[PDB]
């Protein structure tokens, strides 16, 4: 047991599912059929794998996870696709008509009329499991069904689980892949509506995505299937403590035990390392040092922000491959020596180190090396308040002149929604700066 | 006063637990599967305080095995020596505790207790006369910790006349799991002082640089730290194990060993400290056994004074030269021992010597220098504390603010106490 149900909000949402359960597939050897000819045990099981997948009586090992979107063409590429028979028809949901860019029309209008529906859903695979752990919700942070559906099924799912565990993984929007103006709005107030209901939240900057696709994968102009894949890589490097048996795995749970020192503050830093080119992975095999080195350039961050510029509240290191304590070890010793590392004066300054021998795979035709070794550190640094401020100003920007509100008033939602998640944003931008002042 | 009652609680508790049934079943004879194929009649004539007779001259350890989450105790049962506990004994959970004392002493574990209950009450009433229980358990975690306080809070309900034993292994940074480690551990501080007689601090910062400074292990396990704990385990329990003068029992221990009631508080020493071929001399022994580098808490002796000691030899040996070494660092080390207990130090032989040593000393002692431990515990937690964070792990829980100042109070005032004596 330890069961873990995924859902996918949105396009985003879903086609990062696509690229994560295709890649979570070729990690544990099952076929695209459904079928994993190294499991013996038929019908069931309690093996690692279990938190992410139940098994039917045919050997058919099927995701315990839903797709959720308000329009059916991106569903529809997941029930004609190469994966078309991993997911029982009734875990892929679709309506006919979108959240266009609105966060109302997810939360309120378009979104009310799936919701039942989708909790139902929810609830059958929850009804399969021994001892449900919670919820991964990966959805946009600027879609009108990412936004506010999700918004909405976090308030539902709160109250149908407790308190019961809830991850985001939480795409923030980027000029070069942005798809509507209005996207500042909907990120604050998905951002404000959620934040009581989410336990941990990972957010995934497509800037600092694109840009490491172009810089470290000589990619021109990166496309979503480009970004997906590799945000899958680092999707997997945290599931992995989830899925997999391990002498020197640390679970994940324990990683949120540090990465969360008050509710609030619950929004890591992910940072993965390599990211190369076969071209360039060729006669060059990447030490643990060079690549531990490489959790602390800026540049291989999910978030753009500057950490040296901020504090550290914890610092998870999670290894796969080829790694052992002592290298490990020696790798921490050389960095803290070397690199602009400050911790607040409240939090031990240990790095909490997990490791999984099962080593890193790559989808077939895809642009990553296959590597002996990899790793994801998860710190808590009050840097990422940067992003709420990039965000948050944006906002501000249009918010001053009320521009596109009456499209948000039209749907059912009043100006005082706006201000009251405005000042909860100001409220956290304050709350990550004072967890950095020292004590008296 | 014979039989006693074993409990290990939670990975820790478990895993270090598993060790003693290693060592101590070679030591008695006792293989795999729970046959006796000895050699000695002394292996067996007090076999009896640990294990019990069973159907056919099979011996099956009295102990109960207590986790809220299957992992660790799936692993005692593969391992080496798994098959010969009483497979009723083996009580556990489904969801774990998080690293969180507050689930295990107020929530999950909560759930759990009253059925290791009914286990210590089959074992306990099965036994000619109780002396009393040893739990093993780390204070760090939330199983062994929050839970394991539980337990001892019943169980002295329950059996408010018996000798209450810990091995409870303290938490450092330099081995660490998590970050709320000094919250648990000082909220079992609490409960420790209250509710046991007798506690031995095995300090992890301890073992982690005696493995590190002076065994030469560069990258240390677990294991390499267990196996300094269980050959202290085997060291400071021979005298009950063994004959045949001592009539060693765990209220002796208490009534001499603790003068003043909350200062119950023991740093274990053992020498040689292995992981060999040149037997050490009575007087290596002497001196090793009192060198800090052999202490398993991280405390400096000299920084304090000894209350009380009491010191187990094992191996063939002249006990002329025993009394003489044994005096000699009394005489000559004599400020370092309060003057207001005459004859503090005890000491003892057993002529079986532990596996692969042809002889070895085990230290216990009643030093005030253990408020080093208490004081380094209690400045982790105020780092935290001051700024309330991590708390909400525990206030989701029920926990309240003012269970955590209480807490912080009775340890600071333990150090207080301790340090009173080290003046007089
Ligand atoms: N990383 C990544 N981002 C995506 C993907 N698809 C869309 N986005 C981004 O997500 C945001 C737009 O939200 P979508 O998820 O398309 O919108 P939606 O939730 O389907 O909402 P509506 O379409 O308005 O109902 C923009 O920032 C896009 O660049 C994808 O496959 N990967
Ligand atoms: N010496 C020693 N310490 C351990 C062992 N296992 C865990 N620890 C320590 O115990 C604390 C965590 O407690 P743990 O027993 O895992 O938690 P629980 O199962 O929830 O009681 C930390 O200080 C760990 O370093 C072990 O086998 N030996
Ligand atoms: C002032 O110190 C003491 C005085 C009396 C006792 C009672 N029994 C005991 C013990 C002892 C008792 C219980 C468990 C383990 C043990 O190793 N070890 C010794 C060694 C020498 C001796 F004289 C008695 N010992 C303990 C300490
Ligand atoms: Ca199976
Ligand atoms: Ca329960
Ligand atoms: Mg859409
Ligand atoms: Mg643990």
């Amino acid at each position: 047991m330890r069961e873990c149900i995924s859902i996918h909000v949105g396009q985003a949402g879903v086609q990062i599912g696509n690229a994560c359960w295709e890649l979570y597939c070729l990690e544990h050897g099952i076929q695209p059929d459904g079928q994993m000819p190294s499991d013996k045990t038929i019908g069931g099981g309690d093996d690692s794998f279990n938190t992410f997948f139940s098994e039917t009586g045919a050997g058919k090992h099927v995701p315990r996870a839903v797709f959720v979107d308000l329009e059916p063409t991106v569903i529809d590429e997941v029930r004609t696709g190469t994966y078309r028979q991993l997911f029982h028809p009734e875990q892929l949901i679709t309506g006919k008509e979108d959240a266009a860019n609105n966060y109302a029309r997810g939360h309120y209008t378009i979104g009310k009329e799936i919701i039942d529906l989708v909790l139902d859903r929810i609830r059958k695979l929850a009804d399969q499991c021994t001892g449900l752990q919670g919820f991964l919700v990966f959805h946009s942070f600027g879609g009108g069904t990412g936004s506010g559906f999700t918004s909405l099924l976090m308030e539902r799912l709160s109250v149908d689980y407790g308190k019961k565990s809830k991850l985001e993984f939480s795409i923030y929007p980027a000029p070069q892949v942005s798809t509507a103006v209005v996207e500042p709005y909907n990120s604050i107030l998905t951002t404000h509506t959620t934040l009581e209901h989410s336990d941990c939240a990972f957010m995934v900057d497509n800037e600092a995505i694109y840009d490491i696709c172009r810089r470290n994968l000589d990619i021109e102009r990166p496309t979503y299937t480009n970004l997906n894949r590799l945000i899958s890589q680092i999707v997997s490097s945290i599931t992995a403590s989830l899925r997999f048996d391990g002498a020197l795995n640390v679970d994940l749970t324990e990683f949120q035990t540090n990465l969360v020192p008050y509710p609030r503050i619950h929004f890591p830093l992910a940072t993965y390392a390599p990211v190369i080119s076969a071209e360039k992975a060729y006669h060059e095999q990447l030490s643990v040092a060079e690549i531990t080195n490489a959790c602390f350039e800026p540049a291989n961050q999910m978030v753009k922000c500057d950490p040296r510029h901020g504090k550290y509240m914890a610092c998870c290191l999670l290894y796969r491959g080829d790694v052992v304590p002592k290298d490990v070890n020696a790798a921490i010793a050389t960095i803290k020596t070397k690199r602009s590392i400050q911790f607040v004066d409240w939090c031990p300054t240990g790095f909490k180190v997990g490791i999984n021998y099962q080593p890193p795979t790559v989808v077939p035709g895809g642009d990553l090396a296959k590597v002996q070794r990899a790793v994801c550190m998860l710190s808590n640094t009050t840097a990422i308040a940067e992003a709420w401020a990039r965000l948050d100003h944006k906002f501000d920007l249009m918010y001053a002149k009320r521009a596109f509100v009456h499209w948000y008033v039209g749907e059912g939602m009043e100006e005082g929604e706006f201000s009251e998640a405005r000042e909860d944003m100001a409220a956290l931008e304050k709350d990550y700066e004072e967890v950095g002042v020292d004590s008296v | 006063m014979r039989e006693i009652v074993h409990i290990q609680a939670g990975q820790c508790g478990n895993q270090i637990g598993a060790k003693f049934w290693e060592v101590i079943s070679d030591e008695h004879g006792i293989d795999p599967t729970g046959s006796y194929h000895g050699d000695s009649d002394l292996q067996l004539e007090r076999i009896n305080v640990y294990y019990n007779e069973a159907t056919g001259n099979k011996y099956v350890p009295r102990a109960i095995l207590v986790d809220l989450e299957p992992g660790t105790m799936d692993s005692v049962r593969s391992g080496p020596f798994g098959q010969i506990f009483r497979p009723d004994n083996f009580v556990f959970g489904q969801s774990g505790a998080g690293n969180n004392w507050a689930k295990g002493h107020y929530t999950e574990g909560a759930e759990l207790v009253d059925s290791v209950l009914d286990v210590v009450r089959k074992e306990s009433e099965s036994c000619d006369c109780l002396q009393g229980f040893q739990l093993t358990h780390s204070l760090g975690g939330g199983t062994g910790s929050g839970m394991g306080t539980l337990l001892i809070s019943k169980i002295r309900e329950e059996y408010p006349d018996r000798i209450m034993n810990t091995f409870s292994v303290v938490p450092s940074p330099k081995v660490s799991d998590t970050v709320v480690e000094p919250y648990n551990a000082t909220l079992s501080v609490h409960q420790l002082v209250e509710n046991t007689d007798e506690t031995y601090c095995i300090d992890n910062e301890a073992l982690y640089d005696i493995c590190f400074r002076t065994l030469k292990l560069t990258t240390p396990t677990y294991g390499d730290l267990n196996h300094l704990v269980s050959a202290t385990m085997s060291g400071v329990t021979t005298c009950l194990r063994f004959p045949g003068q001592l009539n060693a029992d765990l209220r002796k221990l208490a009534v001499n060993m603790v003068p003043f009631p909350r200062l119950h508080f023991f740093m274990p020493g053992f020498a040689p400290l292995t992981s060999q071929y040149r037997a050490l001399t009575v007087p290596e022994l002497t001196q090793q056994m009192f060198d800090s580098k052999n202490m398993m808490a991280a405390c400096d002796p000299r920084h304090g004074r000894y209350l009380t000691v009491a010191a187990v030899f094992r191996g063939r040996m002249s006990m002329k030269e025993v009394d003489e070494q044994m005096l000699n660092v009394q005489n000559k080390n004599s400020s370092y021992f309060v003057e207001w207990i005459p004859n503090n130090v005890k000491t003892a032989v057993c002529d079986i010597p532990p596996r692969g040593l042809k002889m070895s000393a085990t230290f216990i002692g009643n030093s005030t220098a253990i408020q080093e431990l208490f004081k380094r515990i209690s400045e982790q937690f105020t780092a935290m504390f001051r700024r309330k964070a991590f708390l909400h792990w525990y206030t989701g829980e029920g926990m309240d603010e003012m269970e955590f100042t209480e807490a912080e109070s009775n340890m600071n005032d333990l150090v207080s106490e301790y340090q009173q004596y080290q003046d007089a």
